[PDB]
């Protein structure tokens, strides 16, 4: 509780904001890390006008610190988010992501051989070679490609 | 009697511009009038050795459509000749003692030229053989490219996808080389690679042409956009999905062309031209492959026609 | 131009009452005076995706005999099409710009209508879809049963034999729901069950139905006794041996029956039937079968002419 | 004011806000309807405090007047929902789903061998409220279905 | 001698209650102090006249832990025995003459008992003919009840799936009823039901059973939930896809399951048991396969072993 | 227990230089001195689900040279697991509760490494997963290589054929790159050249590595010639039959070699060397499919025995 309104809306009493995720990469990324799976109450802003990027999008969770690695796994979508964890109206810590080592469950091999499609197991990519721009390694097929292609399909 | 007549379209090697344009300017009179009778009682034969329906459906229609009766095998599918040890020499020598022209497509390259020496004077229409030509293939193109350009020269002509390999952009290549100030962009993968003999052909006779990386690099430019599909197991599952794989047209592309451009594709496309280009007025493969009718239409005519009164 | 012009004949609930009678009158026509020549000049594609050769040769004879010409392919024996990755929409698409309708049999149900999405102006005809529709099998069957009864209605008709899987038992009970005061005796093996579905759609339209262990038990009423062959695949070898094999019909049992009943099988027969059945007057099968080609002519002559003279 | 219900209320001047979604079929509809896939300002409340029905979710899509087919299809999903919308800043039509005529794109035909699977098609079912249920006749296969085997696969 | 020395181990019927304690006693003995030179010097024939990759490796990798040799064969499209011409009977008199004991599964019920009266002294031991018999998974089944319940006997038993064709259901059946007090549920699709024979003898011996409609119905009282896969051949894919809201198990449908409630399936699992029962406490399936090759060493070993003073 | 023991053997990059080293001892060690009962009472599983018969019986006898049992498959239009619907997943899981270890060759890239998490304590080793791996060859050429040379550092070592795609000489360079200043001639078709992804490893670890056109320009300094074959099926006849006047080997080419140049291949050698070149001293392809031998035994004996002291 505190004055919320909605072009950049108030807050949460303790919990996590991800603040400066690029236009339409909130979505995708409640999508891809199923962030909606929790019964805490959910706020998200969706096009909304500041921060200059001009418009961004955000999401607010309650209650539910993600920490570290969550926070990393969002490093190929949203690189220049900041995770704001709250602690009783304050803004008791401040991270943004840098580029995780592995990269699980999210991704999908482009190669087509690759026995990750058929099976009851997830996928994983080694990471490497930061922004110059990243190369994602199957664990099981090791094949390695360009993050550009894995995240297209 | 007009040139064609009683010829064999074996390769498009041999028909010269002259022979090209009398073929297109009379698919495009057999487009408008009909004449349903003109083979009437001519049987011909619809020798498919290796199988291909889209090609046999379009050969058999258009010969329906000019009145002649079809006998005739796909294979492929062990229909009895090629037992005991029946040679093509053989077969040809028989077949053409009753039939009054032959359609043949054949897995070896060189087959329907090798039919010419043994069927008499029945002609023998290529179908395709091999690697090697698809004449009737590079008809209906050269009509599509004229019917909506106006013109087979002056063209600004793209090729795309596997130009190694894929037989009808090297003949169609070697047909507008016939014509005058054709402009060639070639864009595909590094293992794809349009053959020297053709590039060395280009040079040779004055005609320019580029490599591109992108068809975003030259669409402004180009009216005929002609799309190859690739066959992944010419490259590996992992290479075909690679930074290679961006050889695709979406709609989202056609966004400058001029007004004019049309898409062609051979068939079939499985993904590398999207869907949602098809609602786009440049889509045309499907307009295409319906001109292949008035193509091998007019082709039979000529062949079969002393005179042709039009 | 009449209501069926170039329309698709997709399914047997698209049909009206109307549409079914119209169609069974010109089929009574043509089988009276011919028009040989009515579809000259008509080309028209025959795809058989999933081998069917009674249905084939049928469509075909009477395609032959209004006059038309037919490309096309029986497969399920890989003749080439459905490789690369050519999905039916393409196919449909390519197909349709030269053929001037297309009758069509394919594996899953959904096929033909699908068809109807990408064909434009070309009517297409399905000679069966999966395990969904049939509409050619119930129209034939209908103007056997309108031919020796005089009527389609205030029928009592039995229906014998698998009813769970059976394809055309579903459409004909539909069809003749559009009709009145019929009644229906099913006779079936507990495994072979008519479904639910019909069953209550018949409740519904008030229209009387009822289920008998023997034949014998309603054979003094029948008029028409339509078998269907049980596949044994559908049941274990011991299950269709043991006392579910008896719906089969041997000549002393139609001892008793009316004057006027008459068996009915859309074949094969395997043993179901016995050949004894065969010397009967009873024996309406194959005379079932010769039918195909006056309600498939009819079929065809409507969908493709404006107008027609009778 | 507080018994907190808005806390400084993202109250929107013209759009539609789609109130008393059920929870958790809040971020179904998003996908399955593809709301996000605009421009216009979004702000999505999950798993709110609605004393008065539990848990609800609520989006509030701006500038955006979502109707008539558009409403009935949330029938399936959200069958006691409330589309309202603002034409400057009040109610101005309060709106119910109703059951539809046929559901089309969202929706999977259960049938294996339906040809709507391998296929560049829309899905599309004719809705039957055989009182007790709902069933769904594919177009295609022209198989009948409870709408709970089709809702799920 | 033991009871088995000798014998031949073709149907679950012929074993008495002391017979089927008396292999699951050993196996629990084979299971704790392996004997693995038990069968030096014998030569097993492992005849697979049908393919089972899973049935032939417990088989020969329970031969090997006993330390038999092996020679054999499995048949898909392949050598030579049967053939046609070939009898069965024949092809047993030769190999009896080679052997020691002959493991075999045919397509053909009663195959293995054939056999029987031609193997001379040879054992012959059925790892499955046709739909009738396999004796060494029901063997198995035992074995792992036992060993997770404690007992053979006042269990609650649910059984689930396509009961009218699974094999090993019937046979399980079989055998828990020659112990006392089991209480019976059959949750199955009503086209794949217990079939009246199964019942009919259940009620003779006084045994408690009923039919219930999904799993969650019984969740709560039950023991052992022998879960059996669906069979897709013999039913419509739409029907398939019908029954209920399934009869699949998901870990969801546990919450309410007893601690020492384990669930069984002889394999392979398609989907009715989803990938998260596998973590939970009561999935059984492939410890359940594990105890295929101690159910198996035990009826080797007491078969070719007079006294095992194991 | 020694640094193998337990442990999995999927890919040649988990593999260090002191690993491999261990293995190429060892190796040296069961040739010399060979242990027959060292793995008496393992059974191993051949599971072949891809078929390979020199691979397969090269493990196989050295299972049996060891003493251990062997149940396994291979799959060429047969035996069951897999099928579709049986998990590769389901089958190590089942399999891991059956054998002491499994040696498996997949046609999918990973396989071996989905393996590894399903199989529990049982280690499996990679006989060959799609085009990714085969440490088992890498790990007989390597010892090949070091018994001939004396070393495996410093050496002239030079590639040739499809080097785009032989999986085996992608692995032997990453191997080769662990010991120090090798130099690499590579010599292929430049539509069949080093992947730039080996070449760009190679450059990071400062080794040096050059192209050639053809064997004849390297012959005087090159140590091993590892000839690979080139693959007609991604290629055109006419390109094939095309490049140089071939890179092919016959004794002639020869002439040239130091006295301890040996010429390796993987095997087949259809074509690329002649006949002649095995009667050469530079000959040791057969030698090479010998030492299979001794290094598969060598990597079964270290990772099914904690300690081994020969
Ligand atoms: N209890 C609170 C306090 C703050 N916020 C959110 O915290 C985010 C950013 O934290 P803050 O440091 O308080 O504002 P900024 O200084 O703008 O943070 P930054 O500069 O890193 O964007 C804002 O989006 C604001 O909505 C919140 O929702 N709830
Ligand atoms: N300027 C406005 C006006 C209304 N609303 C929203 O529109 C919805 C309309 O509900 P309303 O008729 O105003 O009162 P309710 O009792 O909440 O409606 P209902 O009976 O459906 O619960 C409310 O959620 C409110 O937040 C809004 O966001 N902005
Ligand atoms: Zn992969
Ligand atoms: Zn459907």
């Amino acid at each position: 509780m505190t004055h919320d309104n909605k072009l950049q809306v108030e807050a949460i009493k303790r919990g996590t904001v991800i603040d400066h995720i690029p236009a339409q990469i909130g979505f995708k990324l409640l999508s891809l890390f199923k962030l909606t799976e929790t019964d805490q109450r959910i706020t998200i802003g969706l096009n909304l006008p500041s921060g200059e990027m001009g418009r961004k999008d955000l999401i607010k969770i309650e209650n539910t610190f993600l920490s570290e690695d969550q926070v990393d796994q969002l490093a190929l979508y949203a690189p220049q988010a900041t995770v704001n964890r709250i602690d009783n109206y304050e803004v008791v810590g401040k991270s943004r992501p840098s580029l995780p080592e592995r990269i699980d469950n999210v991704l999908v091999c482009p190669n087509s051989n690759c026995i990750s499609h058929a099976e009851p197991v997830s996928s994983s990519f080694a990471v490497r070679k930061r922004a110059n721009d990243i190369a994602l390694k199957c664990k099981y097929c090791e094949k390695e490609f360009s993050h550009n292609v894995v995240l297209a399909n | 009697a007009n040139p064609l007549y009683q010829k064999h379209i074996i390769s498009i090697n041999d028909l010269s511009r002259d022979d090209l344009n009398l073929v297109l300017a009379t698919a495009a009179k057999l487009k408008a009038n009909p004449q349903p009778e003109l083979l009437k009682h001519k049987v011909i034969a619809s020798c498919f050795f290796e199988a291909s329906t889209r090609t046999r459906l379009s050969f058999e229609t258009s010969m329906h459509r000019l009145g002649a009766s079809v006998v005739g095998f796909s294979d492929s599918a062990n229909t009895s000749l090629g037992k005991k040890g029946e040679t093509l020499a053989d077969t040809i020598s028989v077949i053409s003692t009753y039939v009054d022209a032959i359609v043949m497509r054949h897995p070896q390259e060189g087959a329907a030229r090798l039919a010419t020496e043994f069927s008499g004077n029945v002609p023998v229409l290529n179908a395709g053989d091999g690697s090697n030509q698809h004449p009737t293939q590079t008809l209906l193109d050269l009509f599509t490219i004229q019917e909506t350009q106006g013109r087979l020269d002056n063209l600004h002509v793209a090729m795309v996808g596997d130009l190694k390999y894929g037989r009808t952009v090297h003949s169609l290549t070697q047909a507008l080389a016939k014509f005058d100030g054709n402009r060639f962009y070639f864009i595909a993968p590094d293992a794809l690679a349009m053959p020297q003999y053709i590039l060395d052909m280009l040079d040779e006779k004055g005609i320019a042409w580029s490599l591109h990386s992108s068809i975003e690099e030259v669409m402004a430019e180009v009216d005929i956009l002609y799309m190859t599909r690739v066959q992944k197991e010419r490259l590996d599952p992992s290479e075909y999905a690679n930074v290679k794989a961006q050889f695709v047209l979406r709609a989202s592309d056609l966004h400058n062309a001029k007004a004019n451009m049309k898409v062609l594709h051979p068939l079939p496309r499985v993904d590398e031209i999207a869907t949602d280009v098809d609602k786009t007025p440049h889509a045309w493969y499907f307009q295409q492959a319906g001109n292949g009718i008035f193509a091998r239409q007019a082709l039979l005519a000529l062949v079969l026609n002393r005179d042709l009164v039009l």
